[PDB]
């Protein structure tokens, strides 16, 4: 029962509908990866092969992180006049982290398993899926409250420096995206074929999360602008990016790596 | 939803008004918060409003067809707290609604006769609200009072001063 | 030709005439710390042991970032009113930490080297003393461009928040000095005896480090507010503690090194 | 270094003084900066000056030997930019020096007929000066004047309006 107008019955969402066209999308994710998520953790009870237990909290962490992407695309929209202005800037960060150090530690755990080489354990997979993390959750923790307290507020910094600061903040995940790009195109040269296909599915993934993601940085910093689309295309975009790579990790890397992880 | 509809108006039962005084040559005080100037809250889509201390910028004299900018700077409130209404002030029936920025410049509801005309948005640093108008028209001289609004019943408590712009042929 | 005054031939030093009596200690520093780098780089060419070859480079970063603590205490007596209030907060967090990361890759280095097995490339002992130096670089160049440009710059904020966040940014060369302490510490199960001399040189030194921090720290957070004590014994208690660690580093520490690493 | 030296001096040729000029029942404004009211900058290590709005508050009636916080609020300038001065008024010689806080609360030069009663202090956030006059003594009535000096001739261009404390037995 929450809609995006101004105030207590007041003017209606402008510009576009980006409300319910994004808070249904929300709902039905949540709905989706808790269930999904209820799968998964039925999964380990029948899973015999080792070789492929060893990366099931990667991707029992990478769900958590998708949902907590889907919860905070739910609080992305009611703009920044709430108390929800330190999470829009420490959970992004923090979330986008801890899913694409899950891709990564996949990854290595790809790399290392396709070379003649032995999976690495559950605790060196996770540890390596949240140490990547450690740096952004330290990032993140550090703007906000630097930020809450310190100085200036979120609700008095202009929109012109308040969204480059997304920037400025997630050029670090954007970089933990390029290392799983190059990992998993370094993965080419591997005689192993039974793995290849988890390596191509990271491949696609993060090729769509980069593309998804040469624009939309890029559109918020040149075209809003020149589009005159800011601050009104400033937020819905962002929620609409966020949606979209939840989705397409939820689908294009959760479905088919249960696809090849069949039950039987 | 043309011109003026009230303050009577056969709709009643569909939202909630307000009520307003003014006194001769000053910024207009709202009466009371909450089937039959005045104000009447509407639900056309198109922005639907009819009829401590702002202050308004602006003196250029600028002939038809070019650019002008207006601004209404303020402080001792909270900017990121309420919206903020542009008000043209026309002799006759008095207010009618320009562009209403609220929360962080997330909210720009150009007027329907300036739709295209007058740029809006809301900067919390300063606490400023500006207003660009470019392309003048002659036939649009007026007094743009700023004010910010209440909310919950659209009533303005805070008002400004105005500007007389006088852009004609 | 640089004093301590109001302004311009105006009201010399209060409470105490910390001044010169650390300008020259400081300049003293910069001195010996020259002489002590070209002796040291004089020392690669004659020395023929590759077993102590490798700790050269984490020694000369060592000595090298004291230079830093001497020349950064040369501009910590000025007080945080001219354009030296971002240097305040990032060079000294930068250079503690890549001192006691310096230290604790002499650690590891001699944990490897005491215990039968072989010591580190200069590659792997360079890498760990500027790693754990990489997140406090970072935390600092976080700090100090969120303040200045972000938020409200340094000199507005209020002395009860101005050396606080000198707590909350060197938490993280607290944790560094912590660990070194107790992988010195942990260095006492060892067979070989050639190299526990540098591991007993390495836990005298942070064990003075550690006790020059309980006190300062605790001193500025607790006993200044109550012995009327700021912010006049604020900053100058800071360079004192300052100068002090970089003359206990280049003496109680790179002196006694070179007296075991002798030149012959 | 009693009362006042000067205005003849026998200490020409070892600094450099200046020149006030006073209305009555007002602030003084300094009338030319830069061995022979007025001013003169001395060497005895004990605070040595002898003869855009500043505002400042209190408004306590402390019985003697009780305690009471004085306050001076200003804005319109930069803050931390250069040095201020708490100044006393008494009749008859005029305008005594008290606590000198400058930069960033880092140089607290108290008077030296007050060394002991008074705690002063700089807080660049909210831009103010404060004065704690505990232990309240009744041949201290005086009214304290808020300063600012420009330093390198220890001119006091920006000024308050004083606080007229009468504390007495």
């Amino acid at each position: 029962c929450i809609e995006s107008t101004g105030d207590y019955f007041l003017l209606c969402d402008a510009e576009g509908p980006w409300g319910i066209i994004l808070e249904s999308l929300a709902i039905l994710g949540i709905v989706v990866t808790i269930l999904l998520l209820l799968a998964f953790l039925f999964l380990m009870r029948k899973i015999q092969d080792c070789s492929q237990w060893n990366v099931l909290p990667t991707q029992l962490l990478f769900l958590l992180s998708v949902l907590g992407l889907f919860g905070l695309a739910f609080a992305f929209i009611i703009e920044l006049n709430q108390q929800t202005a330190p999470v829009r800037y420490f959970l992004f960060g923090v979330l986008f982290a801890l899913c694409f150090s899950c891709l990564l530690a996949h990854a290595s755990n790809l790399v290392k398993l396709v070379r003649g080489c032995v999976s690495f354990s559950w605790t060196t997979i996770l540890c390596i899926a949240i140490g990547c993390s450690l740096l952004q959750i330290i990032i993140a923790t550090e703007y906000v409250t630097l930020i809450m307290t310190r100085g200036m507020m979120f609700v008095n910094m202009t929109p012109c420096q308040l969204n480059v600061d997304f920037v400025v903040l997630l050029v670090y995940v954007l970089f933990l995206m390029a290392l799983t790009f190059f990992v998993s195109k370094a993965t080419f040269c591997g005689p192993c074929e039974n793995w290849k296909q988890h390596g191509r599915l990271i491949f696609i993934t993060v090729l769509f999360s980069i593309i998804i993601w040469v624009v939309w940085i890029s559109m918020l910093l040149r075209g809003n602008p020149q589009f005159q689309r800011q601050p009104q295309w400033d937020d819905p975009v962002v929620c609409i990016a966020l949606v979209t790579n939840a989705w397409v990790f939820l689908l294009l890397y959760i479905v088919p790596e249960l696809c090849i992880l069949y039950r039987s | 939803f043309a011109s003026s509809e009230l303050c009577q108006g056969d709709s009643l039962r569909s939202y909630y008004a307000s009520w307003y005084q003014q006194k001769p040559g000053q910024a207009p005080v709202l009466v009371i918060y909450g089937n039959t100037y005045c104000n009447s809250r509407d639900s056309s889509g198109n922005p639907p409003v009819v009829f401590v201390q702002l202050v308004e910028s602006g003196g250029g004299l600028v002939h038809p067809g070019g650019s002008l900018r207006l601004s209404c700077a303020a402080s001792g409130f909270t900017f990121r707290s309420h919206s903020m209404n542009w008000v043209r002030q026309a002799p006759g029936k008095g207010l009618e609604w320009v562009s209403s920025i609220s929360s962080d410049s997330t909210y720009t509801y150009y007027a329907d006769s300036v739709k295209g005309r007058f740029t809006i948005s809301r900067d919390n640093a300063k606490n400023s609200l500006y207003l660009q108008m470019n392309s003048l028209r002659a036939e649009d001289t007026a007094v743009y009072y700023c004010a910010r609004s209440g909310g919950q019943w659209k009533y303005y408590d805070y008002w400004g001063q105005g500007t007389l712009v006088t852009v004609s042929s």
